[PDB]
RNA sequence: AGGUAAAUAAUCUAAAGGGAAACAGCCCAGAUUAAGAUAUAAAGUUCCUAAUAAAUAAUAAGUGAAAUAAAUAUUAAAAU
RNA sequence: AAUAUUUAAAAUCAAAUAUAUAUAUAUUUGUUAAUAGAUAAUAUACGGAUCUUAAUAAUAAGAAUUAUUUA
RNA sequence: AGAGUAGAUAUUGUAAGCUAUGUUUGCCACCUUCGACUCAACAUUUCCUCUUGGUUGUAAAAGCUAAGAAGGGUU
RNA sequence: AAGCUAAGUUGAUAAUAAAUAAAUAUUGAAUACAUAUUAAAUAUGAAGUUGUUUUAAUAAGAUAAUUAAUCUGAUAAUUUU
């Protein structure tokens, strides 16, 4: 997890999610684009 | 003039029932009610300097309305003096602890007026979680109310 | 909205009803409520189970074609119109569940990687890499069978119910990237990296 | 023939519902409660000599608890009293010193006028013992564990180098009338006063001390005493509780 | 900034009616002044106050000042103005070149209707 | 910079009273002595605390509710 | 539905006022929101309580927030 | 931007941009003692211990980096 | 010698349980796909939290006795646990 203020979706197998109050980018393919809205 | 009379009716402590299933007011807004109920500002024959307002018996305290999320996040304060203690419950953590009348009670005790009187005027509020209380018996009651109310009903508050 | 609309078909064996509940709960969210009343209910042949449902969503059962259609009394809400699409696809999942059954096919990968039905089919052993022993006891509902030691099979007619098994199973040792290696739960993937 | 009185309609109409189980009542914490299974006995510690394993060749300083007319006098239970326990009274006093409510009360149950008596706390109603009944060594078995509650020994008013290890300042390179006190005890303004608990010369001792999983020795009815492994809080003749481990089985 | 001056960003409902009432009020003083001109005129003329109250024509004020605060695109009246312009004055060092009216100095006397067609 | 230097106005200085939780300088308003019926100012009107009812929108974050924290990001919403 | 901007009453339209007046001219007014970003040391700190609504069911509650208003 | 055998975002992150802190060196002028010993209390921006995400740069083992975490400990 | 002591001796680092954090899932719409839900349902998850354990305080409750040839305390004496 890349946690960060900035979440944008690298690839087109990233999808975001929202959950917990907190904007996620998970990723189908490459396990590197796992981000987290603060 | 006005004043002269027998008075004693008027200053008489009353008892004051309410049904919080059957009440539609939030928390705040019923313990707010609650305060002048307590205080004795609903009766004319009022002064500050003397202390003369009536019992509240609450009852079936559990279906109280909570807005938002406070049953969840409203946190409850406590500190001894000791650094270090500070005592942090949420609502529902206190609730499971005491219940929903003790957090009736808090509300009712930030309303009221903060001094010498406060702590009586805390006491007279009667707070209960379910149905069943002590108080059933002194709730003021009237002859003419007494049609409404089935036979057998009476007679078992009675014996309770 | 769009899955909401779509009709389920039902065979005579089988049989979509539904009624209001004993005690009716609320769902109270900030602004927005959501008033739990009626209670679909799937019978059928391999069993019968059932769906707490709001208020304003009723069937509309018809004699002809063995068709069923679900409705809300507003699809103009949005809440009301989430629900609709989330029921419907339930109901259906409960029709094949009752009428054929769900399946979780869990295949084991690596040495010494295998299942074993330690408690008469109630428990599930399962030995993926561990000194300590590992498993979980099967639930009401969920029958297990072991065609090969490391090719285990749930069984069910709640979809979400043998899923959710099969999930718990396998996060005991979910499938390694360096070595396809570890519990796959029915056509699950997995990328191999390069040895090197 | 019957009375006057009228009830309101808001209580009569009030539709019935039971109030929710609440963590701050006594069944509650019951439940909580981590228990023996089993009732203890009163013992005075008599004193302190070797014990002897005879197979290793093992010496252990073993205590010596006494029994003597130890007896359940009655019991408590969760309906009228909150929690399971077993009131247990030691050993015989005369009629001089007892209280005349206490000699009613002792007659009442049945039991000797006592020197000492103390609950013995259960987890449910199968670990009482009948009442009127005599509890001898016997009662534990060799090698069982056991915990220990009993009042230690009075220090006096002790200095916080005994109290709580306090290293003191140095005995000589300046060092002027100050050689065992506590040095600072607070802060500059900050707070403007010292904080609660903060560790200061005070009254040491004579207060209750639970030692848990001490070793069952040796037990014997004849000398109607109980070896214990290791020692005991308080002084000789001091009362001293004996139930089973919770911690050790 | 140790000394505080607690004086909030913005006004409250009762701060922001009391603001239109007295806007209200100059735009009414404003008015009686340029009737009581237009009375005195049609009296000079030679009507009755009745009569000149009556009048059709009414007589549009001759100095430069009432004329000046007669025009709404000069001093506008208080159902003319913005919401803005009524609890919002020009300030170029703030942030949005705005700031409450409130925090101007005696508000209450002093009138500011007008500010820049872009600011 | 609660800094420094002057320009204009006000207040404090030398100004009590109401408001701004508490407050030299802000918002009102100038105590000759009382009285307390009527108009009120600024500021307020669930309770503490003197006094309230409505309308139409928006928020669901306790955001906010008398001391507004930025670039940027995400999710919506309108208009083209 | 999709792509890409803008978040605007300058223009444009709508509505209102004032001059000849069923029209013209001039003036005035009307164009997003939420969350994250967010953060230290005696103790929660809107001044405090507390405020976000709910049919069955009340001679009865339903912001006490923000914005535009009324009495 | 640029390093990272290839790929800016595993890890690294020039100069310029937007903030927080009041831990340093200053500035202001309302206001006229460093270290050691002793006992420490509090914070978390976590050094160790517990849980977890990422790591063509996680095979393993050691690491690196990030999220939760102040219970205990930290010559 | 007693006592007091640590260089000595003995024990404890307080479980099981409950709800959680980051994180990991199930079914599943809104949004024909997708999505662990900032939807309804359903699950995992920490030396942390609640507790548990220990000490001190308090005294709801409980047993008994109730104007006393020896009711309950105190003053007094001999003392130390
Ligand atoms: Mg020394
Ligand atoms: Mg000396
Ligand atoms: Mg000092
Ligand atoms: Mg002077
Ligand atoms: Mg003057
Ligand atoms: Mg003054
Ligand atoms: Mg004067
Ligand atoms: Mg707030
Ligand atoms: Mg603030
Ligand atoms: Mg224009
Ligand atoms: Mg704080
Ligand atoms: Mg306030
Ligand atoms: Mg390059
Ligand atoms: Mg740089
Ligand atoms: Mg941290
Ligand atoms: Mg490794
Ligand atoms: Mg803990
Ligand atoms: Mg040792
Ligand atoms: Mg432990
Ligand atoms: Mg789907
Ligand atoms: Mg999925
Ligand atoms: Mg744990
Ligand atoms: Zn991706």
């Amino acid at each position: 997890f890349k946690v960060r203020t900035s979440v944008k979706k690298f690839c087109s197998d990233c999808y975001l999610v929202r959950r917990k109050g907190r904007v996620y980018i998970y990723c189908k393919s490459n396990k590197k684009h796992k981000q987290r809205q603060g | 003039s006005q004043k002269i009379g027998h008075s004693g009716l008027a200053f008489a402590r009353l008892w004051h029932h309410v049904d919080v299933a059957r009440d539609k007011r939030t928390l705040g807004r019923l313990a707010s009610a609650i305060a002048i109920t307590l205080i004795g500002r609903h009766k004319p024959v009022y002064h500050p300097s003397q202390d003369c307002g009536d019992y509240v018996v609450v009852t079936n305290c559990q279906k109280i309305r909570v807005t938002g999320k406070k049953f969840e996040q409203k946190t409850y304060w406590s500190h001894s003096g000791r650094p270090g203690q500070l005592k942090l419950q949420t609502m529902n953590k206190v609730v499971a602890d005491k219940g929903f009348g003790e957090i009736l009670k808090k509300a009712v005790s930030g309303m009221l007026p903060k001094n010498k009187l406060r702590k009586q005027r805390l006491d007279r509020l009667k707070v209960f979680d379910g149905s069943e209380n002590p108080y059933k018996q002194n709730i003021t009651a009237f002859a003419h109310e007494q049609s409404s109310i089935p036979e057998p009903l009476k007679e078992s508050i009675f014996n309770q | 909205s769009q899955v909401g609309s779509l009709p389920l078909y039902i065979s005579p064996e089988v049989q979509v009803s539904i009624n209001a509940l004993s005690m009716p709960r609320i769902i109270r969210k900030g602004r927005t409520s959501m008033n739990i009343s009626q209670n679909i209910t799937v019978k059928g042949p391999k069993g019968e189970l059932s769906v707490e449902v709001p208020d304003f969503l009723h069937l509309d059962k018809d004699e002809k074609h063995g068709k069923i259609n679900v409705t809300v009394q507003n699809s103009e809400d949005k809440h009301q119109r989430s629900m609709w699409g989330t029921v419907r696809s339930l109901i259906n999942n409960h029709i094949i569940g009752v009428t054929e059954g769900h399946l979780a096919v869990l295949r084991f990968v690596g040495t010494g990687y295998r299942a074993q039905l330690e408690n008469d089919g109630k428990f599930v052993n399962v030995k993926v890499g561990a000194s300590i022993k590992q498993g979980l006891d099967v639930p009401e509902g969920i029958v297990v069978k072991t065609p090969a030691p490391t090719s285990l099979i749930i069984e069910g007619c709640n979809k979400q119910q043998v899923l959710l098994f099969a999930a718990k199973l396998r996060k005991f040792h979910p499938p390694e990237p360096y070595k396809g290696k570890g519990i796959y739960v029915n056509d699950e993937t997995i990328k191999l990296k390069d040895k090197k | 023939s019957t009375r006057p009185f009228l009830v309101a309609p808001s209580i009569a109409n009030s539709i019935t519902t039971e109030a929710p189980a609440i963590n701050h009542s006594p069944e509650l914490a019951n439940a909580r409660k981590w228990l023996p299974k089993r009732c203890g006995l009163i013992t005075r510690k008599k004193g302190m000599m070797p014990y002897f394993d005879k197979s290793t060749g093992e010496r252990s300083a073993a205590t010596i608890l006494e029994v003597n007319n130890v007896e359940v006098i009655m019991h408590r239970t969760s309906e009228v009293n909150g929690y399971f326990a077993c009131q247990v009274g030691y050993g015989s006093r005369h009629l001089s010193k007892v209280s005349r409510q206490m000699l009613g009360h002792f007659a009442s149950k049945v039991v000797n006028p006592k020197e000492h008596v103390a609950e013995f706390r259960v987890k449910d109603e199968k670990g009482l013992i009948p009442p009127g009944t005599l509890l001898k060594p016997s009662f534990f078995k060799e090698g069982q564990y056991v915990d220990v509650r009993s009042v230690s020994k009075g220090k006096g008013f002790t200095g916080v180098m005994k109290r709580y290890g306090f290293k003191g300042l140095r005995a000589s390179h300046g060092t002027s009338i100050m050689h065992r006190h506590g040095g600072s005890y607070g802060q500059n303004q900050d707070p403007g006063r010292v904080l609660p608990g903060r560790k200061m010369p005070g009254h040491m001792g004579n207060e209750h001390v639970t030692i848990q999983n001490v070793k069952v020795l040796k037990v014997d009815d004849e000398n109607n005493v109980i070896w214990v492994k290791g020692s005991v809080a308080g002084p000789k003749n001091s009362f001293v509780k004996i139930q089973d481990a919770i911690k050790k089985t | 900034g140790g000394l505080l001056w607690k004086i909030p960003w913005r006004m409250s409902t009762h701060q922001k009616t009391r603001q239109r009432e007295r806007l209200r009020n100059v735009d009414q003083v404003i008015k009686q002044l340029t009737l009581g001109l237009h009375v005195q005129r049609c009296q000079d003329k030679g009507l009755t106050y009745q009569e000149a109250m009556e009048s059709k024509k009414k007589y549009k004020p001759r100095s430069k000042s009432l004329r000046l605060l007669n025009k709404p695109s000069v001093f506008p009246k208080e159902n003319q103005m913005s919401s803005k312009d009524k609890y919002w004055t020009f300030d170029k060092k703030a942030v949005g070149y705005r700031k409450g009216i409130h925090k101007v100095p005696k508000w209450t006397k002093i009138s500011i209707r007008k500010a820049p067609k872009f600011f």
